[PDB]
């Protein structure tokens, strides 16, 4: 009931972060402003916080277990401490004391913390260089932002895998590839059904000794350094939490600087002006190290550039 | 859900009443941002949550917030206004107390789905009327 | 380069309110905001505006419009997670015989929240009881349930690293060159102004930096001043012998600026007291007419001498010189605003409490404008000129009567509170110099050249050298 989450006694973590929160109890006032700042609200508050973040998650759960048979083996990374926030965006709010002010990223279902694929996806894409969109707005960072991009691209390829010299044009055709699943252009690709990239969703794995989610304060001191400062409290995910990282990865075919098809690249290679240095090859491993190297740089979630969301191996 | 033009008429009024439409057809930018967040609050953590947060007067914010949740009580009142005998025995069909704290009126009427669902459709219905007028 | 890496060596220990994690280490939401001014501050050569359209043209900012803030990542982690936990009182207590090996205490210290911790409730992490035997001379037991619900632990960690990451090549490099001097001329944490967090840069990117403290401290600050602190012997105890006295010492050195030292036969004035008599307007601190204000009424005050007036030797006087009330001021706001005063009357278990409130909610605190450094046991007081908008401000004061009576059988427990009716002074008295009221002019530069510049009978009461004035 109140520590070890799995499915038979557990209370829905998004449930009572979004739902149960705000539950009407008597003699609990939260509708006037002498209640939001009474002390019955904010022990009202102190013991939904309690209940929250009393929960811990099992190596050997069945919830994890079952993601890891349906979206096969994971990338097991740990949380390091300045937290880890995800959905911050999200209104959770009132204007009472001792609330959660920010929103947090729960499942559905499950209702443990998790980071949805499209948070890894964008991530893992704002690290290459065809990522920011060729707009009026962006045409002026648009030339720096690909050339500081594409050199961190290029160091990172050469050493998660073999090829030695990689063009502008192959990276861009690579992440397209990766990303869009098609060509620098518009044009698609005839590709097989497990030639795709597919981004999961990455799930809380496992709390060895201790809960998974602690509340963390960011106190904004005003430009007026003579007013009083704001103290907001939010929930995060603890350090020393591992979070598993689900990816569906193919085999990605360079050839001329173009994306081939597997089968497309078995006919190439079977003619006779086959030139092996035009042939480029990564494989799934490789990609999974690529991301892997990625994550461990710039992190994933909310308030990345203060430390939050930072990555280290399991 | 389908806005009718009727609803669209009383959240005009109802933005012209309490004052987020000045004379000159113009209103703070800082609404559109309000209204969208109060929809956004509604669905996220829930009606009462987010009426308890955009009904507080004591704020920090560059505008008077409460006056979009003083243009919902009003659209609701109208709503209610034009509800048929029918209606009346299935929905409640009572006038909102210009004075009562909304929050509370929810409340003491309880969580039921016909407040949720009208304050869904006039908050839709704000968001529509203010893309009709200027941003200042 | 994309990735810069930093090893940083602590100092003094720090303040922090997240103490429970293992992992808990200096915050870089702290950290960045501090690290964006400076950059932008030194961009522009001391000005903030030209720095940031230094970083506007560069397009070193996250937005150009709104915010100070440099497009970087930063992150601050531990690499030996073993850390040094320690109990940062304003009150001394026996050591207690029975504690973790990680367990250290800072007796006399600036930092006077959590002063609970070591007191007779079952709450308290130190509890003192009368020892047997012998009256007095209690002795303390260590709680460690106590000690694991403390807010705030003072933490000192080995070696640690920070890694500042952008794709931005100049703008590591600026944060190269900006980095070694940032965390000589900051601290970090709770009451960071009195020394409590204080870092310095080792390893920049696995080369050894050599930044002078000194001069570094020079450029950054109006003025600078260094203490000798004594080398004493038996420097093997490098934590608590040497942490102890230097604590104590800034505690002392600020106690004596910011009213004044009362403690057996041995009397300083408040150097700021002292200050404001000097110069024309001869401001009397507020302290002066607080307490005449209470002799007034039927309250009796305890104290064997009687309040100070002016700067010479003896003269504790009760009533102003004769022809018209001295000119007083709110001279402590200056230096730190404070809350309540408490004033302790003669008349046991009951004391007077004065609130200090902004006579119109503008000034809802104020950051003591001295800052206090402590770099290889070195004692540095750096500072700058105040802030203008607290200079002439009103305050109100609300005068209560507080009776901590003698217990009802059960519980121990006071709730009395009482309206002392005070005679208040009007607000516009004399055009507006009544007691009220901020002082007009003030200059820190010109304070701490007369505080240290002080003497009496012999030597500096501040014994500092004045590297910077």
């Amino acid at each position: 009931m109140p520590k070890n989450y799995t499915l038979q006694n557990a209370s829905n973590l998004g449930w009572l972060f979004y739902k149960d929160y705000y539950r009407q109890e008597p003699n609990v006032d939260f509708i006037s402003t002498q209640g939001k700042e009474s002390d019955t609200t904010a022990d009202f508050f102190r013991k939904t916080n309690q209940r929250i973040t009393a929960y811990q998650l099992n190596s050997e759960s069945p919830l994890v277990a079952a993601f890891n048979n349906h979206f096969g083996t994971p990338l097991q990374l740990k949380t390091i401490y300045p937290g880890l926030i995800t959905g911050s965006g999200l209104p959770h709010q009132t204007g009472s004391k001792g609330e959660f002010k920010l929103g947090f990223q729960f499942d559905y279902t499950t209702g443990l913390p998790y980071i949805p694929g499209s948070s890894i996806k964008g991530t893992l894409r704002s690290m290459f260089p065809f990522s920011l969109k060729d707009k009026g707005s962006t045409k002026r960072i648009l030339p720096e932002y690909r050339k500081e991009r594409m050199e961190y691209i290029r160091d990172l390829i050469i050493e998660v895998t073999n090829i030695n010299e990689i063009s502008d044009t192959e990276i861009q055709a690579l992440e397209y590839a990766i990303f869009t699943n098609s060509t620098p252009s518009g044009k698609t690709i005839e590709f097989s059904l497990e030639e795709k990239d597919v981004f999961y969703d990455a799930f809380v794995a496992d709390s060895k000794d201790g809960v998974m989610l602690s509340d963390d304060y960011i106190t904004p001191h005003g430009e007026n350094p003579l007013k009083d400062p704001k103290p907001i409290l939010f929930l995060k995910i603890r350090p020393d939490v591992t979070i598993n990282f689900y990816f569906k990865l193919c085999t990605t075919h360079l050839y001329k600087e173009k994306v081939c098809s597997s089968k497309q690249i078995e006919e190439i290679k079977k003619q006779n002006d086959f030139s092996s240095s035009d042939y480029k090859m990564i494989t799934a491993h490789q990609k999974r190290n690529l991301f892997e190297k990625i994550l461990l740089c710039i992190g994933i979630g909310a308030k990345t550039n203060i430390g939050y969301g930072q990555l280290k191996k399991l | 859900m389908k806005i009718s033009k009727k609803q669209i008429e009383y959240a005009i009024e109802a933005l012209r009443a309490n004052n987020i439409i000045t004379n000159d057809n113009q209103y703070p930018k800082v609404f559109k941002g309000y209204i969208s967040s109060f929809g956004a609050a509604v669905i996220q953590s829930g009606l009462i949550p987010a009426i308890i947060f955009f009904e507080n007067e004591d704020n920090d914010a560059n505008a008077d917030r409460h006056k979009i949740i003083g243009v919902l009580k009003d659209i609701i009142n109208a709503m209610r206004q034009q509800y048929t005998v029918t209606d009346a025995t299935i929905l409640v069909s009572s006038q909102i107390p210009a004075n009562y704290s909304m929050a509370q009126y929810i409340i003491e009427h309880g969580n039921t789905d016909q407040l949720l669902k009208e304050i869904t459709e006039a908050a839709v219905a704000m968001k529509l009327a203010l893309r009709m007028y200027k941003s200042e | 380069m994309n990735q810069l890496t930093a090893i940083l060596k602590q100092h003094t220990p720090m303040i922090h309110f997240q103490h429970n994690e293992s992992g808990a280490t200096l915050r870089a939401s702290e950290v960045k905001p501090l690290l964006d001014k400076f950059i932008l501050t030194k961009l522009g050569n001391g000005d903030i505006r030209e720095g940031r359209l230094y970083a506007k043209k560069n397009n070193w900012l996250i937005d150009n419009e709104k915010n100070y803030a440099l497009n970087y990542k930063l992150s601050i982690s531990l690499q030996k997670k073993s850390r040094l936990e320690y109990l940062i009182t304003s009150s001394t207590f026996p050591l207690p015989t029975e504690r973790p090996s990680n367990f250290f205490t800072i007796q006399n210290s600036p930092y006077f929240a959590q002063e609970k911790c070591v007191g007779i409730n079952t709450n308290s992490t130190i509890i003192l009881k009368k020892s047997n035997s012998d009256p007095r001379k209690k002795e303390a037991e260590f709680k460690e349930k106590n000690w694991s619900q403390i807010d705030k632990k003072g933490l000192e960690w080995q070696d640690f690293t920070i890694k500042i990451f952008s794709l931005k090549g100049d703008l590591i490099n600026k944060i190269q060159t900006y980095l070694p001097a940032f965390f000589i001329c900051h601290n970090f944490g709770t009451r960071n102004n009195k020394g409590f967090g204080s870092f310095t840069v080792e390893y920049i990117n696995n080369q050894k930096n050599i930044c002078n403290v000194e001069d570094t401290l020079k450029e950054n600050f109006a003025f600078v001043y260094k203490k000798k602190i004594a080398l004493s012997r038996q420097s093997t105890l490098d934590f608590i012998y040497i942490y102890n006295q230097i604590f104590s010492t800034i505690k002392k050195d600020y106690q004596i600026l910011k009213s004044g030292y009362n403690f057996r036969n041995e009397y300083i004035k408040s150097l700021l007291f002292c200050y404001f008599v000097s110069k024309y307007p001869n401001y009397r601190w507020e302290k002066r007419k607080m307490k005449q204000l209470i002799k007034a009424r039927g309250y009796e005050l305890k104290g064997d001498h009687s309040p100070i007036s002016g700067i010479r030797e003896n003269d504790n006087s009760w009533n102003d010189p004769n022809p018209n009330g001295y000119n007083y001021a709110y001279i402590r706001a200056i230096l730190g605003l404070a809350e309540q005063y408490e004033f302790q009357l003669e008349t046991p278990y009951q004391k007077a409490i004065v609130k200090i409130k902004s006579a119109n909610n503008c000034i809802s605190r104020y950051k003591s404008p001295l800052l206090f450094k402590i770099i290889n046991n070195s004692i540095y007081l750096v500072g700058n000129e105040i802030n203008t908008e607290i200079l002439n401000k009103p305050f109100q004061y609300s005068y209560i009567e507080q009776t901590k009576n003698k217990n009802m059988r059960t519980g121990k427990s006071e709730i009395t509170e009482r309206t002392m009716h005070i005679n208040e002074i009007e607000m516009n008295y004399k055009n507006r110099i009544n007691y009220h009221y901020t002082p007009t002019s003030f200059s820190l530069i010109d304070f701490m050249q007369y505080a240290m510049s002080y003497k009496k009978n012999g030597k500096n009461i501040l014994n500092y050298i004045p590297l910077k004035q």
